[PDB]
RNA sequence: AGGUCUCGUAGACCGUGCACCAUGAGCACGAAUCCU
RNA sequence: CAGAUACCGUCGUAGUUCCGACCAUAAACGAUGCCGACCGGCGAUGCGGCGGCGUUAUUCCCAUGACCCGCCGGGCAGCUUCCGGGAAACCAAAGUCUUUGGGUUCCGGGGGGAGUAUGGUUGCAAAGCUGAAACUUAAAGGAAUUUGGCGAAGGGCACCACC
């Protein structure tokens, strides 16, 4: 019922940018964040640079 | 609406109109209401011709009874003078009542849970209810209004000349519209006086309610 | 609305107002169509003969639409002529 | 137009001539000053003799030197 | 001061039909004004009008319908021939199927199709569509 | 500068030009 | 992926008891559901972008850019529409613009140039649309001339079905939104012009609501 | 500052809406009522619900409220709305009628009525507030 | 641009009014442009009234007032906070502020 | 004959100024779309 | 005050005042030429005229002045308005304009140079009227919105502010 994906890095240019795609509900404070969301961070190596993935 | 003989004021509705203070209206005068006024009485009180009230009342009654779905006509009141009157009008004639806080979006906002989209609007005053008349312009909605000598005339189709200030006149005219619509409907009789209670449609202040409940049982 | 052959070529004929005689637009949401009931002559009963009238939006927002309906009912003859 | 008389052509003509003189291109093309001060004198190409070669600078938002000659 | 009664008359009837009125008064009269409204009445653009015969200059009560779009006056009265009328009809009528040019020829004051048929020209007054 | 004092210094320049014109005859 | 109407017009078109959109245009009923025209106008209703432009709002931290999308809708044999939508992303903006343009579609009639031969091809009179300072004027044209204009009213008149035009513009034509809206207003104003070919009194046909009161009560509350 | 949030007030309003017949003035009894009927993940939230319900019961016991419409004060509003007097309140034996109203009524449909009487008019036309 | 329909004054068909001087300042201001203050106040306000009435030779004595007219320039009126700026839609209000005490 | 006429007491609109208070090197900036 | 020939304070010259002879300049603004017609209302204002319950000039009558109710014509204005227009602020005129023409005079074609050089002319003088060019420039401007900044105003807060 709620999701949030964040990407950051080289997105068609020299200077890095950050795109955020949020749809649904998202709790940010309190202990329900400790047991209602799952946070995973990965690094993607491209040819022109390294790209970041953050999924909740 | 008056070309026949049975559609005329017979004996007693003149007495009700004179008892409820129908003939005397506001001090100032709108220029669209000039055809409905005979002559200014002294101390700044304008006199409304009762014939024109009767004919515009029958025109409004014909416009109401023309639709065959009574759920498609909505009566509007946001003032304390006509709260119970529109509710009992909708109880008698099968209409839909709006009493207090006409929300901005019943007519236009589609996904709102209170989306009521009627075919006919009947309102008791144009000045106090300019917000239904504005939202009646964005949709093809004919309006019925009870218009005073002072109230502006805009987005109206049938203007009944009235005194919409006192409670007796408002309740009496709502009862007359209900009586005429039920008479051309055919669920009530014509020759027999159907008049069970004429005081049923009158708003009163609650101090009179405690005074009445302490005087009576 | 015709051509030299005689076939109807326009897609529809729009309405016109009964007071100002102006063409009602397809997107003029201030325009109205109102039905008024005709009564039997002796009984006072509604039978169902209908005589509808349409008013364009400019006359309605002008403030003179009720006078237009009054003059149409004068012309048809249902409301009393003495008035 | 403003003057709309049936027998008014002169005021229109003289006013049109005066407001045509109150211009820039018509003022430039019809006076002897803009051709007398013109180095080419109403000519497209010209010959000349170089005497010095001077490098003039560029404007504000870009930085270069520009190779030029004195003819 | 008042230098053209016909321009003021057609401006007044244009304002009256643009607001939506039904009856209008024109303060002066002329024979040329009555001929102009007779042309528009024969062509069915205005209704049946009246003449208030007062001893000053006649007042004209014109019945207005919704069939009129614009009435205009060209001032001054320009000389127009048979060969130069097509330019006026092209840049002054809204379409080739409707609209009329009222021009004064020696055989009366009427539309430009009838003057085309009788092969005569003259001075232009105005237009209506 | 505003137009007033630029106008004033232009008038003073006009004055000095006028005296040198009259004394340069 | 089914259609659930919220207004009674959507249901009354949904149950195949409204034959065409022509009586909706005749009775001047407002359209609030976009799938009615998709039900009526199908494969011939095509669309394309005109201009995507960015706008900026100044805040405390940086600048926020939202993209505004213009689009034109209309089949090649009649009706045409236009819509403006702004959103933070481009896909949401173009989808909202397509939906809002498909929702608001005007009809247009076509006339003749002198001789009433064959199907109509041009604008029957001189119409003018204005918004901002933008002026556009449409002239009837002879057959086979082709649309001579700027590229964007050429595109709009191709989606309007008219193939013969003479145009004349004035003002700041570089603003594409006001120029497109002025040409759309000039197209949509072709009915508020009473030509003498419809001076007869119309006959008042029957309204859909009162005709299908029984079906509306039978279907919904 | 102890100001209750909107979730506390909304929950208290709906629990005093759907349940009234098993409530009282004691804080502990309707605290146990709110514990038994409503599932609440904590104790302080349930406690604040119980306190605001107790305050709302004490104000409903005095007079009606515009946000909660319970079953028992309902039918009473339409009892006051459906009250009728045995008199008609417009059928009075004598009606005081203006002379201008009388010369209306002589010319509309009627010539003489024995139920109406006339009143004298005023002597001065002073009817506006002094403004200037 | 045009800030007010009038020019912050009361001159419509005159072209020249008699200038006056300020009270806080000495600035030459036109009469219809200056802010006017016709103040009514007592010599003793609320504390010395009992001391005057309890040390007076005469019983049942009325206390005289001060009747002066204050003429203010615009900057002196703002700086003394006699009048304050308003919103664009609330600028058009012309009634005086209501009095209670 | 009675002996403090009754009903609640913003009962602050006391004032006006208000010492000196100048200046800021720029390179760091790039606007877009649909599913097989 | 770093400086102060400035803001502030004490004196004080021409001038400020009248007569007579000059110059002809202002944000000389309503930043809106003059005449004529048409096109919503509302309540007041100054003048002139008309009609009408009533009160005062001490109790009856008449006219007059002083009030109240309405109109007519002209004038300074005010409030509301999806008449209509404009880039908008706003305008009952800045409306009746691509559906483009009632009559008539003056005046402007990007910003600077520049109201400048010269010529003519008026004047005792200061200066007024007429009035360029060379060259340089890709912007200079008008309305309105969103942020930041006020030694702008009105409400609240903080011991990384004060008492
Ligand atoms: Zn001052």
């Amino acid at each position: 019922k709620g999701c949030e994906v964040v990407v950051s890095g080289k997105l068609r240019g020299q200077r890095a940018k950050s795109m955020k795609f949020v749809d649904g509900l998202m709790i940010h404070s309190g202990d329900p964040v400790n047991y209602y969301v799952d946070t995973a961070v990965r690094h993607v190596l491209l040819r022109q640079g390294v790209l970041g993935i953050k999924v909740k | 609406s008056g070309a026949l003989d049975v559609l005329q004021m017979k004996e007693e509705d003149v007495l009700k109109f004179l008892a409820a203070g129908t003939h005397l209206g506001g001090t100032n005068l709108d220029f669209q209401m000039e055809q409905y006024i005979y002559k200014r009485k002294s101390d700044g009180i304008y006199i409304i011709n009762l014939k024109r009230t009767w004919e515009k009342l029958l025109l409004a009654a014909r416009a109401i009874v023309a639709i065959e779905n009574p759920a498609d006509v909505s009566v509007i009141s946001s003032r304390n003078t006509g709260q119970r009157a529109v509710l009992k009008f909708a109880a008698a004639t099968g209409a839909t009542p709006i009493a207090g806080r006409f929300t901005p979006g019943t007519f236009t906002n589609q996904i709102q849970t209170a989306f009521r989209e009627p075919r006919l609007l009947v309102v008791t005053d144009p000045r106090a209810d300019h917000q239904p008349l504005t939202e009646a312009s964005y949709v093809n909605l004919p309006t019925i209004a009870l218009c005073n000598t002072d109230s502006p005339l805009r987005y109206v189709d049938i203007a009944i000349p009235c005194n919409n200030k006192g409670a007796h006149s408002v309740g009496l005219m709502w009862w007359m519209l209900a009586r005429e619509v039920l008479r051309m409907r055919g669920t009530i009789s014509r020759e027999h006086p159907w008049e069970v209670m004429p005081d049923l449609y009158f708003y009163r202040d609650p101090e009179e309610i405690e005074k009445e409940e302490q005087a009576a049982a | 609305m015709q051509n030299d052959a005689g076939e109807f070529v326009d897609l529809y004929v729009p309405r016109k107002c009964s007071a100002s005689n102006r063409i009602i637009g397809a997107k003029d949401h201030a325009s109205i169509q109102m039905n008024v009931a005709e009564v039997d002559k002796v009984t006072g009963r509604f039978n169902g003969q209908f005589k509808t009238y349409a008013i364009c939006g400019a006359i309605r927002r002008m403030g003179e639409s009720d006078d237009s309906i009054l003059r149409l009912a004068k012309a048809d003859g249902i409301v009393s002529k003495n008035f | 137009g403003k003057c709309r008389g049936l027998r008014t052509a002169r005021k229109l003509r003289s006013h049109r001539r005066d407001q045509k003189w109150h211009d820039k291109q018509y003022k430039k093309a019809h006076l002897g000053t803009a051709l007398k001060a013109n180095p080419f004198g109403g000519a497209s190409h010209a010959k000349g003799i170089v005497l010095e070669k001077v490098g003039v600078e560029a404007k504000q938002p870009n930085s270069a030197i520009r190779k030029c000659v004195r003819v | 001061v008042r230098m053209n009664v016909l321009a003021d008359a057609l401006k007044s009837i244009n304002n009256a039909e643009k607001r939506g009125k039904r009856q209008v008064l024109i303060r002066p009269c002329s024979k040329v004004i009555v001929r102009f409204l007779t042309v528009m009445m024969k062509h069915g653009y205005i209704g049946e009008f009246e003449i208030i015969d007062d001893h000053r200059a006649g007042k004209i009560v014109v019945n207005l319908t919704g069939r009129l779009n614009k009435c205009g006056v060209i001032s001054p009265r320009f000389d127009v021939q048979l060969k130069d009328l097509e330019k006026w009809q092209n840049n002054l009528l809204p379409s080739r199927q409707f609209g009329f040019i009222v021009l004064t020829t020696s055989a009366g004051i009427m539309d430009h199709e009838e003057a085309r048929r009788k092969h005569t020209g003259g001075k232009i007054l105005g237009f209506f569509f | 500068m505003r137009a007033k004092w630029r106008k004033k210094r232009m008038r003073r320049l006009k004055r000095k030009r006028r005296k040198m014109r009259q004394r340069s005859k | 992926k089914e259609w659930l109407p919220v207004t009674k017009l959507g249901r009354l078109v949904k149950d195949m008891k409204i034959k065409s959109l022509e009586e909706i245009y005749l009775f001047s009923l407002p359209i609030k559901e976009s799938e009615i025209i998709d039900f009526f106008l199908g494969a011939s209703l095509k669309d394309e972008v005109l201009k995507i432009m960015p706008v900026q709002k100044q805040t405390r931290a940086g600048q926020r850019t939202r993209f505004k999308a213009f689009v034109a809708i209309g089949d090649y044999n009649g009706h045409v529409g236009l819509g403006v939508k702004c959103s933070k992303e481009v896909a949401t903006a173009i989808r909202g613009a397509i939906i809002l343009a498909k929702l608001s579609i005007v009809p247009v009639r076509r006339g003749y140039w002198g001789n009433k031969i064959g199907k109509p091809h041009t604008v029957p009179c001189k119409v003018t649309g204005r918004c901002g300072s933008v002026l556009v004027r449409l002239i009837p044209a002879p057959r086979g001339t082709g649309i001579v204009s700027a590229p964007v009213p050429k595109k709009l008149l191709m989606m309007a079905g008219i193939d013969d035009c003479y145009t004349s513009a004035r003002g700041c034509t570089a603003t594409l939104g006001n120029f497109a809206k002025a040409t759309f207003d000039a197209i949509s104003k072709t009915y508020s012009y009473l030509t003498p070919d419809l001076w007869k009194e119309t006959v008042f046909t029957k309204s859909p609501y009162q005709e299908f009161t029984d079906h509306l009560v039978k279907t919904h509350t | 500052g102890r100001v209750r949030t909107k979730t506390v007030k909304k929950a208290a309003r709906v629990i005093i809406e759907k349940y009234y017949t098993r409530l009282g003035n004691d804080f502990h009894t309707n605290k146990r009522v709110c514990e038994e009927i409503a599932i609440i993940p904590s104790k302080k939230l349930r406690n604040k619900i119980a306190g605001y319900v107790t305050h709302l019961m004490k104000r409903i016991q005095r007079g009606p409220v515009r946000g909660i419409s319970i079953k028992l004060q309902e039918e009473e509003r339409e009892r006051r709305d459906n009250y009728v007097p045995e008199v008609s309140a417009l059928d009075q034996e004598i009606i005081e009628v203006d002379p201008d109203t009388k010369e209306m009524l002589k010319l509309l449909d009627f010539g003489s009525l024995s139920n109406l009487q006339v009143t004298q008019p005023t002597v001065g036309m002073n009817f506006k507030t002094p403004r200037g | 641009t045009k800030k007010r329909r009038n020019n912050g004054r009361a001159k419509k068909g005159r072209g020249h009014v008699q200038p006056i001087r300020c009270t806080n300042c000495a600035r030459c201001v036109p009469k219809d442009k200056a802010i006017k203050k016709f103040v009514i106040r007592n010599i003793v306000e609320a504390a010395a009234v009992r001391d005057i009435s309890e040390a007076s030779v005469f019983d049942a004595y009325v206390l005289p007032k001060l009747y002066v007219k204050l003429h203010y320039c615009v900057s002196c009126a703002i700086h003394s906070k006699v009048v304050r700026n308003r919103s664009r839609e609330a600028r058009k209000d012309r009634t005086p502020p209501p009095r209670f005490r």
